[PDB]
């Protein structure tokens, strides 16, 4: 079980972990959050309660160094840090916790919601995502654009997904124009498959972050590459089993988290109608077409 | 984006333009099978490629043997009709292809945007114009070519006959879309009127009558009161 200490928290702010938030007023003695569960990637995100634009947070996974939280009053936001002297940390993090100053992660024991979500989810992928190689975590917010949005502008602050696009000369062989538009599982199982993702595994991981991204930031073109990946599965006629059993999982945990509130902007009704009803797939998502119709019935 | 009432002058600009309609590509009868059931016979299509500018129509005729042992064969035709334009085009010396192809049915668009990938400078665009290229086949030696071809063949005419000699482009298109706007409302007709004169003949060489510019006048006038009665006679107004 490790822990995210925070220096302080000078402003107000909802402190989101995962799927869990709580709200910290200015100046409010709290020093962390513990008992993180060690083997997944985390998401620690931030909402100030003075300015609800930019949400903003940090992919981490605590086997890979001890990270903090401090307010830069300069920047005007909580900053992840890594701390590189492992017996101050210690000190720092046994005192918060004799003082009881730190929220526990809250995780029911039933619950594999988190597992469900970041099944795939590897901080290696993360990092070719977002690039920023001098820190072993990774910063998202709300207003960060695509590598894809950016083509159609600072390439630095940029999430570098996959470029999906179905009218592109990647994604039709010359001389296999109507087969591979009507039919896309030449782009999805060589081009994308074989060729650039090398396995269903780090297909689905980036699927998953671009979600997680789409879900906590509000991040619109995490959300255009969720449903891309989405998209490209369901247009193939031939798609490995394991791979639709798998996706049918991911999806159902994805649509049973999402907030109710929230499925208007987040899901995209042509995308949804075409996977679940007119694409080669429409009979393959079981799991995922009873959730929707039963969450959902107004956007199909 | 899309053609319209407002942008129709871009017509006859000297951008290289061409529209592409399909309609006439894949064509059945309908009839009853021995059993009493249903089943269509495919008969020789084209594809309606034309310069509004110079009135240079390039006729692909679809002959039936494309469609044999096909499926969904009206979702395939938009697809051949993509291949056979994108074929045309690197057909054509590169400062003859066209700045712009305008398919005059919006189902068109994906097909023709995905075969003309390899031509990013060439825009496909859709139109709100209801154009009547659907009445080609109600030209005579359109219909003749097309329906005795034995093979795939492209047949280039120019429509507009001799006409840009003495009229502009905007004029000649105006011209060519009301004969095939009379032609597609009431056949009979409009070819009773474009021939009701015999000492009045079609050129070798043409496709319309050698109409002097008072008989053209007439003609106009008459193909106006032709679409007119028919629209108050389908209205009952």
């Amino acid at each position: 079980m490790n822990t995210v200490p925070f220096t302080s928290a000078p402003i107000e702010v909802t402190i989101g972990i995962d799927q869990y938030s709580f709200n910290v007023k200015e100046n409010q003695p709290f020093h962390g959050i513990k008992d993180i569960p060690i083997g997944h990637v985390h998401v620690i995100h931030f909402q100030h309660a003075d300015n609800s634009s930019m949400r903003y947070g940090y992919w981490f996974d605590c086997r890979m160094g001890n990270f903090y939280i401090q307010y830069d009053p300069k920047d005007g936001l909580y900053k992840m840090m890594e701390e590189r002297d492992g017996a101050k940390f210690e000190n720092i993090v046994h005192n918060f916790k004799e003082r009881q100053m730190m929220v526990s992660y809250p995780k029911i024991d039933e619950d594999d919601t988190w597992y469900n979500l970041t099944e795939f989810v590897q901080m290696d992928k993360i990092r070719k995502i977002v690039r920023k190689d001098e820190n072993q975590f990774s910063y998202v917010d709300s207003s960060m654009t695509t590598v894809q949005e950016n083509e159609l502008s600072d390439p630095a602050h940029s999430l570098n997904y996959t470029v999906i696009n179905f009218k592109s000369r990647e994604a039709i062989r010359p001389g296999h124009e109507m087969e591979d538009f009507l039919d896309k599982s030449y782009y999805l199982n060589t081009v994308m498959l074989q060729g650039i993702f090398k396995n269903s595994s780090n297909y689905f991981g980036e699927l998953q972050f671009a979600f997680l991204n789409a879900m906590f930031f509000g991040n619109y073109g995490s959300s255009l590459q969720w449903h891309a990946m989405i998209e490209l599965i369901c247009s193939s006629a031939t798609v490995p089993k394991h791979m639709l059993d798998k996706l049918d999982e991911i999806l159902y945990y994805q649509i049973k988290t999402l907030p109710e509130q929230y499925s208007d902007i987040l899901l995209n009704e042509r995308v949804w109608n075409i996977c679940l009803y007119s694409s080669f797939q429409k009979n393959s998502l079981h799991n995922t077409e009873k959730i929707m119709e039963n969450k959902y019935p107004e956007l199909l | 984006g899309a053609m319209n009432s407002s942008n129709y002058a871009e017509l006859f600009n000297n951008d290289i333009k061409l529209f592409v309609d399909d309609t006439n590509v894949y064509r059945v009868t309908v009839h009853k099978t021995f059993e009493g059931n249903v089943a269509t016979k495919a008969i020789n299509g084209c594809i309606f490629t034309l310069n509004p500018k110079t009135g240079h129509l390039f006729l692909k005729i679809i002959h039936t043997s494309v469609w044999a042992g096909q499926k969904r064969l009206s979702q395939l035709a938009k697809w051949k009709t993509a291949e056979e334009v994108s074929a045309l085009v690197r057909s054509l010396p590169k400062e003859e292809q066209p700045k712009q192809i305008i398919v005059t049915r919006k189902a068109m668009l994906d097909p023709l945007e995905v075969h003309m990938l390899d031509f990013p400078n060439i825009a496909i665009r859709p139109t709100e114009l209801r154009l009547p290229f659907s009445a080609a086949m109600s030209i005579d030696k359109l219909s003749d070519v097309v329906m005795k071809a034995t093979e795939p063949q492209m047949v280039l005419f120019n429509i507009y006959d001799d006409w840009l000699d003495r009229i502009s482009s905007y004029t000649a298109f105006s011209r060519l879309t009301l004969l095939l706007r009379a032609l597609k409302t009431n056949e009979e007709s409009a070819k009773m009127i474009l021939l009701s004169d015999p000492t009045i003949t079609i050129k070798s060489y043409h496709l319309w009558p050698s109409f002097t510019d008072e008989q053209w006048i007439t003609i106009e006038s008459q193909m106006r009161d032709l679409i007119l009665t028919e629209y108050g006679r389908k209205y009952n107004v």
